[PDB]
């Protein structure tokens, strides 16, 4: 499997979660928790180029 | 097929 990080806000303070797998993750990303999407990221490595779900392919992983 | 609230959220 692969997990997903996921932020609310953009910044180096914000809370940090999303420590489920892409299933979790795809389903509240795409049943529309996030109607503007998330700063998402992969758990490991912890701490790199965070990118929005909106603009990430769960599709390409699953 | 449910699946609780994420975390962080805000009420």
């Amino acid at each position: 499997d692969v997990m997903w990080e996921y932020k609310w806000e953009n910044t180096g303070d914000a809370e940090l979660y999303g420590p489920f797998t892409s299933a979790q993750m795809q389903t509240w990303v795409s049943e529309g928790y996030f109607p503007d999407g998330v700063y998402c990221r992969k758990l490991d490595p912890p701490g790199g180029q965070f990118y929005n779900s909106k603009r990430i392919d769960f599709d390409l992983y699953t | 097929s449910h699946r609780p609230p994420p975390p962080g959220h805000r009420v």
